[PDB]
């Protein structure tokens, strides 16, 4: 449902 | 607290008012 | 937020989204009170009855946002948590007494047009503004009805007389809560709703033109029901605890 956030944040 | 707290760059800092803040002021009787 | 309206851009630059890492989803609202401290409701982080007990690594905070779902490139900043602090006397068993928590960010967030801290009240600002009839403002990306918003929603709601809050519910109300919302007679409506919790109830001081966070969205029974009110954590009453954690654990 949400736009994927940049991988760095995960 | 912080020196600049609660002063919004796009409103208070520029002296612009948002569309309903006046509803709050009008309630502070 | 029920019966609110779309926020203006930069209207609530202290608004924070509490974001679950996996699966990627909104948990709650929150507020920015300095470059490294974020305020939210304890129950957003800890609620045993529903097996909720987040640790630092489960969570992100998204600051500077307006859209709920979109990644707001060049506008929002996403921060990792260094440490969570739940009020030691948060009452999750009975009534969410002291529904407050602090989150320390790993790194300072940079302030911008879209990212800016809210003030915490002094005793005098609280004494002066926390009065029945006086309106505060609640923002959040929570449900629109007891679907979901495209953008940050805003509603202004009057503080309600304490006997009226008490008589609206079977829940035992404490001095660390206040309620807000219109009465059935009053002809206007609005309320927080699910997903809005942990977000700020703010008031603009007519004395110094600054926004103060007077409440934290804590609980209600349904959303926008007639004869019911939203309940907010009373921030000034818990301010000693706030300062204690920051003095001790802040740098
Ligand atoms: C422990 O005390 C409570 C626990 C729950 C789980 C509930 S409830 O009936 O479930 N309602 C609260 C819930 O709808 C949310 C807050 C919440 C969410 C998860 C766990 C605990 C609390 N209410 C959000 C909200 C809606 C409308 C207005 C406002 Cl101010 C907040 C209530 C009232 C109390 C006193
Ligand atoms: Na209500």
């Amino acid at each position: 449902d949400f736009e994927e956030i940049p991988e760095e944040y995960l | 607290g912080e020196a600049d707290c609660g002063l919004r760059p796009l409103f208070e800092k520029k002296s612009l008012e948002d569309k309903t803040e006046r509803e709050l002021l009008e309630s502070y009787i | 937020i029920v019966e609110g309206s779309d926020a203006e851009i930069g209207m609530s630059p202290w608004q924070v989204m509490l974001f679950r890492k996996s699966p990627q989803e909104l948990l709650c609202g929150a507020s920015l009170i300095s470059d490294r401290w974020v305020l939210t409701a304890a129950h957003c982080l800890l609620y045993p009855p529903w097996d909720k007990n987040f640790t630092e690594n489960d969570l992100l905070v998204r600051i500077g946002k307006h859209s709920r779902t979109r990644y707001e490139r060049n506008i929002e900043k996403i921060s990792m948590l260094e440490k969570i602090y739940i009020h030691p006397r948060y009452n999750w068993r009975e009534n969410l007494d002291r529904d407050i928590a602090l989150m320390k960010l790993k790194k300072p967030v940079a302030f911008s047009d879209y990212i800016h801290p809210v003030c915490l009240p002094d005793r005098e600002t609280a004494a002066s503004l926390l009065q029945a009839g006086y309106k505060g403002r609640v923002t959040g990306w929570g449900n629109l009805k007891e679907g979901q918003p495209s953008v940050l929603q805003v509603v202004n709601l009057p503080i309600v007389e304490r006997p009226v809050c008490k008589d609206s519910t079977r829940i035992r109300i404490t001095d660390n809560m206040f309620c807000a919302g219109y009465k059935p007679d009053e002809g206007k409506r609005g309320d927080a709703c699910e997903g809005d919790s942990g977000g700020p109830f703010v008031m603009k001081s007519p004395f110094n033109n600054r926004w103060y966070q007077m409440g934290i969205v804590s609980w209600g029974e349904g959303c926008d029901r007639d004869g019911k009110y939203g309940f907010y954590t009373h921030v000034f009453r818990l301010k000693k605890w706030i300062q204690k954690v920051i003095d001790q654990f802040g740098e």
